[PDB]
């Protein structure tokens, strides 16, 4: 079993934490906030490095480019914005969606974005000039969440209309829709790392493993709270190998992959916890909670 | 935004 000790809070946003994420280079974690902001941070240290502004409401996702060096985020003002992060400039405001832009992503290569919306459609954009390449109708209620695959071929989305779809990043085809026996909300799903497994949170407290070739269910994760809020789910990798997730008794929950078992919660939060995040290197966590709480949390173990 | 609802 793990054992996360809780080593630094980080104190900065003004509002609820809507997300944060650890630089692939592992030097970083960006996190957004319902205040509009987004805010640097030392991986290792959690020392505050700066804050990036400009969209005009809430953000609800940010997700980094592969070499570190870009962000995307997803706001309420219905756009999504690419920045560098150096110099802290909005290259790009990607306009197009008709209502919040919940989730967001690059692919692997860092050419494309893909998005998510109130608008309950997936748009990918091309990263260069900013413009939507296609616009896919992909849900019938908001869209939760959207990621690519491992080479950047397949893109997964999520949607409160209860179901998980695999599109066909070059076509647009929807390929595969995935759902099990009951049809709650699914309010998050990610590609494994190895790209063989989707993992998706639905809003009956149950985290799932399907085998995206087999379009079969193989794992469940029970024990957390998630009836209301889209909380992002991890595969931690670097030590044991886990799943790791927020929830809404204020913990941060890690399962056993292979066995399903619980084997940590980690305590200190004192509002639901909504993101979490792994390091790429390190056995290092981050959490972020909401409005009674904002603040960030970065924990550390052995193994 | 995600931190509603």
């Amino acid at each position: 079993k793990p054992n996360y000790a809780l080593k630094f809070t980080l104190a900065g946003h003004t509002k609820a934490v809507s997300s944060v994420k650890f630089s692939p280079n592992g030097e970083w974690l960006a996190s957004s906030s319902a205040d509009k902001l987004i805010k640097i941070w030392g991986a290792y240290d959690g020392k505050f490095e700066k804050t990036i502004s400009g969209h005009k409401l809430g953000i609800s996702d940010v997700a980094w480019s592969s070499d570190s060096n870009l962000l995307v985020s997803a706001s309420d003002d219905k756009t999504l914005k690419i920045w560098d992060v150096s110099s802290g400039k909005c290259l790009k405001t990607l306009k197009g969606h008709s209502n919040y832009v919940f989730c967001c992503n690059f692919n692997p290569q860092s050419n494309l974005i893909v998005s998510g919306s109130f608008d309950e459609s997936v748009r990918i954009w091309d990263v260069k000039t900013g413009k939507c390449l296609k616009t896919l109708p992909a849900h019938s209620d908001p869209v939760s969440a959207v990621h690519f695959n491992r080479d950047g071929s397949l893109i997964v989305s999520s949607s409160y209309d209860g179901l998980c779809r695999i599109w066909d990043t070059a076509s647009g085809q929807c390929l595969k829709t995935l759902i099990d026996d009951d049809n709650p909300p699914v309010s998050f799903v990610k590609f494994s790392p190895n790209g063989k497994y989707i993992l998706a949170a639905t809003l009956d407290n149950t985290l799932k493993l399907w085998d995206y070739s087999k379009g079969k269910c193989l794992k469940t994760y029970t024990g957390h709270k998630n009836e209301k809020y889209c909380i992002f789910a991890n595969f931690s990798v670097t030590g044991g190998k886990w799943i790791v997730s927020g929830s809404e008794d204020n913990l941060v929950y890690i399962w056993n992959l292979q066995t399903k078992e619980i084997v940590q919660k980690l305590q200190g939060h004192t509002d639901v916890v909504i993101s979490t995040a792994c390091h790429p290197t390190e056995n290092i966590i981050a959490s972020a909670a909401l409005e009674n709480d904002k603040t960030i949390k970065l924990w550390k173990s052995d193994c | 935004a995600r931190t509603k609802q």
